[PDB]
């Protein structure tokens, strides 16, 4: 989706 | 006029809890009998450290201290190690990074950590070397929290990183907060994808159509990929780029640049963000499928634009313009805060939706982050002189230079580089 | 009606392209190479084995055999060129178990293993000791497909597990598809906590309402908490317990029997069901938050409830009667495929929700699978004697007993009980 799947 | 809280935003401590964590932290004030006299003595001991007043009070300009971001390591020390004063009984040592963070590419990320070692580099005799494979002696990695040494971080800002001083086991390792907003010191880093201008970084602020934009935007599109400007006027200039998204898109593998798909199940765990499971490089990696097991489909994903910080929009991008109590907004702003954050509403209007985020802000740069914290790695410990590379609180520096302090300091230690004829 | 291909399905085999990954992989049969003479060859080498007709083709009786569950190891020998005949140099073994099934509680998987390994002391000087830290000699682990040696499962069906003859490095290792209803041997488990009968597993079926019921249910039930009865009439009996669930409940850990939270994030990741990223002990946990590393919280996951098996309703029970292809069904069909496995929707509607699950069959005996891969894991090989444990093809058999081919085979390597 844009933003991005939560995580680093 | 009114000043709210955000339905959502992270609960700033008390001065009182904020000054326990922080002498319980780096100055030793003892964990659960740190009240009142026995911090007194303490807080003094901060209070000497930096350049104020030996009150032993919880005096403004102390907390006004304590709330500035700064490094994880201590100001004082274990109260004497006899046994220690490190050294590395070489001239040789090598790194490794065992991880990354998404808010700079790889190759940046690798460019900073080998940008911060020269800097030591150039004034002893001191060499790095990078190696891929098992133990090294300076181990390079982010995470968040508590991240496997019972040192945990906290949350953006506040600590930004740490190193343990030269030795065996977790010797020499440096550590950065991976809930910090990563940058090279001047606002988000994102390098761009395809476009006219692969490789170059996205221009923050650039003018498009007679607007600014500080971040990657998917403006005048369909399929709604993010783009920017490599430069400053796109009108002048017409370079442009695809800003980094695994939801849009990945980068290697085999599943020919088609985004991720989450959840993607592999073997026993159904991840919903890229992983590096099963990898040593630390390269993120995701699965383009709902099955990776079944179709071994998959992509990297090397970097990430982010859109907003924090909120409670998950990320989701700025919606210009937005209305906030009855005033119509076409930037980010501080409206309705106190502390200086910028914000934005990530819907239409705020009022109605009531869905915001905070804006990227400066970040911190990486490389002088990681100087600072290579100096520990080689047995430095924090200077009371400010402008000192290994003073504790952090300052970007636009062009970075070795305080005479520093190198007096690492030369002490390692002694100049050698005079050659 | 046709085949219909289901969502998320696995692509079906053909009859031949079956038989020549048969061949292939339990065969030696080249890949590219298997056809004509030598797929002819072979086939009666198989056929052989099975005491099949030898004919040499790919016919009723030996594709029916070619699509029975069964190991996945060959059945024709190397080992020859294969390092030399295998058997563990002493009679002191260690198994350490890595990893679990969410289809059975750590105890009983625990168990199962042991027992499986008791199988062969009774008759020999061997004697197996878990440990739980450090490389054993046999290395107990559930993977799927590609699971980090080679040599690939199939998800659910076809070969159960493998393993691998005595030796250093992988020899000895033992894995099991984790795409299997792991079971013990009589349909799914289901070990319930607390209720009035906490340690005891769900009696499927049981009655309850004048009913029956073949899995966990939130009837009768406000919370939707999952229960079943541990003994067959609810009425005469009135215990029962709570099926356990990461969507329901927690065990363990901090959270307090608190459900998991999909996704929370663990460091640079966000997961979407349980993992045992960072255990070293596979036991399955899960955060009970949104991130794991802010709020501390988390909470195992010992075992998971199944109403449904594979498919895309993760599990959700069957709705009867279902609607499919126009037509009405009120029980589990096998409509529209080439395996006839039972399946049924998880809704009303099938055709426009497209929601499908297995209905879950018997299973295969963690116990009785672990035995025989155990039985390789000690230097065996696979048997043309259907009785004998080490014969390929999976055969429940509730009174298990060893044949009198194994016990030879085990002690001829190892010698009788002393
Ligand atoms: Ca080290
Ligand atoms: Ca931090
Ligand atoms: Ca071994
Ligand atoms: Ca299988
Ligand atoms: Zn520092
Ligand atoms: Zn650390
Ligand atoms: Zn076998
Ligand atoms: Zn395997």
């Amino acid at each position: 989706g844009p933003a991005g799947p939560p995580g680093a | 006029s009114p000043i709210i809280k955000f339905p959502g935003d992270v609960a700033p401590k008390t001065d009182k809890e904020l000054a326990v964590q922080y002498l319980n932290t780096f100055y030793g004030c003892p964990k659960e009998s740190c009240n009142l006299f026995v911090l007194k003595d303490t807080l003094k001991k901060m209070q000497k450290f930096f350049g104020l007043p030996q009150t032993g009070d919880l005096d403004q300009n102390t907390i006004e201290t304590m709330r500035k971001p700064r490094c994880g390591n201590p100001d004082v020390a274990n109260y004497n190690f006899f046994p220690r004063k490190p050294k590395w009984d070489k001239n040789q040592i090598t790194y490794r990074i065992i991880g990354y963070t998404p808010d700079l590419d790889p190759e940046t990320v690798d460019d900073a950590f080998a940008r911060a070692f020269q800097v030591w580099s150039d004034v002893t005799p001191l060499r790095f070397s990078r190696i891929h494979d098992g133990e090294a002696d300076i181990m390079i990695n982010f995470g968040r929290w508590e991240h496997g040494d019972g040192y945990p971080f906290d949350g953006k800002d506040g600590l930004l990183a740490h190193a343990f001083a030269p030795g065996t086991g977790v010797g020499g390792d440096s550590h950065f907060d991976d809930d910090e907003l990563w940058t090279l010191g001047e606002g988000q880093v994102v390098r761009v994808k395809y476009g006219n201008a692969d490789g170059e970084y996205c221009k923050f602020p650039f003018l498009f159509n007679g607007k600014e934009y500080n971040s990657c935007t998917d403006t005048g599109r369909s399929d709604g990929f993010l783009w920017c400007s490599t430069t400053y006027n796109f009108e002048k200039d017409g370079k442009y780029g695809f800003c980094p998204h695994e939801a849009l898109f990945t980068m290697g593998g085999n599943a020919e640049g088609q985004p991720c798909k989450f959840p993607f199940r592999f073997q026993g765990t159904s991840y919903d963000s890229c992983t590096t499971e099963g990898r040593t490089d630390g390269y993120r990696w995701c699965g383009t499928t709902e099955d990776y097991d079944r179709d071994k489909k998959y992509g990297f994903c090397p970097e990430t634009a982010m859109s907003t910080v924090g909120g409670n929009s998950e990320g989701a991008p700025c919606v210009f313009p937005f209305t906030f109590l009855g005033n119509k907004y076409e930037s980010c702003t501080s409206a309705g805060r106190s502390d200086g954050k910028m914000w934005c509403a990530t819907t239409a209007n705020y009022d109605d939706d009531r869905k915001w985020g905070f804006c990227p802000d400066q970040g911190y740069s990486l490389f002088l982050v990681a100087a600072h914290q290579f100096g520990h790695a080689m047995g430095l410990e924090h200077s009371q002189d400010p402008g000192a590379l290994m003073a504790p609180i952090y300052t970007y520096t636009k062009n970075f230079r070795l305080s005479q302090d520093d190198i007096k300091g690492i030369q002490e230690l390692y002694g100049a580089s050698p005079d050659i004829d």
